[PDB]
C-alpha cells in the first residue's frame, strides 16, 4: 500500500 | 553548487504508480524522491519503504526552505535527504523509525 504519513499519531 | 537534478534518488515528475514499480519488493530504508502530485508551492514527495509498504512523506517547500513539518529548516532537498540518511524519520513522527539507507538510482550502471 502507498500511504502518506502525517505528523500526528 | 549541488543540483537536485543530479541526485541519484531524484526521479522528477514520475507518478506514485511508477515509484511503486521501483520500491516494491525492496528492503526497509529504500527510498526515492519525486515531484509532488500537484505543483502548489513546489513541494516534493519522499517515498520510503517500510514493512513491505511505501510510506509517502511530503517535503514542504516554503520561503526557500524544505522540511517534513514546520519549522522548515533545510536549504535544499539534497541537504534534507542527507540529514535523514543519518537521522531516523522518528524525528518527524515517532512511529516512523526508519532512515534513508538505500537510494534507488535513476542512472544506468554503465
Amino acid at each position: 500500500k502507498d500511504s502518506y504519513v502525517g505528523d500526528e499519531a | 553548487n549541488m543540483s537536485l537534478q543530479d541526485a541519484e534518488w531524484y526521479w522528477g515528475d514520475i507518478s506514485r504508480e511508477e515509484v511503486n514499480e521501483k520500491l516494491r519488493d525492496t528492503a526497509d530504508g529504500t527510498f526515492l524522491v519525486r515531484d509532488a502530485s500537484t505543483k502548489m508551492h513546489g513541494d516534493y514527495t519522499l517515498t520510503l519503504r517500510k514493512g513491505g509498504n511505501n510510506k509517502l512523506i511530503k517535503i514542504f517547500h516554503r520561503d526557500g526552505k524544505y522540511g517534513f513539518s514546520d519549522p522548515l529548516t533545510f536549504s535544499s532537498v539534497v541537504e534534507l535527504i542527507n540529514h535523514y540518511r543519518n537521522e531516523s524519520l522518528a524525528q518527524y513522527n515517532p512511529k516512523l523509525d526508519v532512515k534513508l539507507l538505500y537510494p534507488v538510482s535513476k542512472y544506468q550502471q554503465d
